[PDB]
């Protein structure tokens, strides 16, 4: 009665909240010939600070 | 001289329509299109494969 319904007791109740993302922390994958290395070579030849 | 229902467990039929969305190695999970809306029941599970 209180509060508008006509027997007293527990009555049903069903809410519902909206989502949607922000801030996704993405993360992915790395499959094992697409390799290729970049080797660089000095030679202590004559040189200057510059 | 007023019941009312409570519950209501089925025995079934429609088992009929299928779906399987496949996904390779490495590429992660696979999501059906059908997993929208309680129109099927979706379960994810993996195959060996090559």
């Amino acid at each position: 009665w209180g509060n508008g319904c006509g027997l007293f007791g527990k009555g049903s109740i069903d809410t519902c909240a909206k989502f949607a993302c922000s801030t996704k922390a993405i993360g992915r994958t790395i499959l094992k010939e697409n390799i290729k290395y970049e080797v660089a070579i000095f030679v202590h030849g004559p040189t200057t600070v510059e | 001289a007023n019941l009312a229902e409570v519950r209501s467990y089925c025995y079934l039929a429609t088992v009929s329509d299928l779906s399987t969305k496949a996904a390779c190695p490495t590429m992660g999970e696979a999501h059906n299109d059908k997993r929208a809306d309680p129109a099927f029941v979706c379960r994810q599970g993996v195959v060996d494969r090559g």
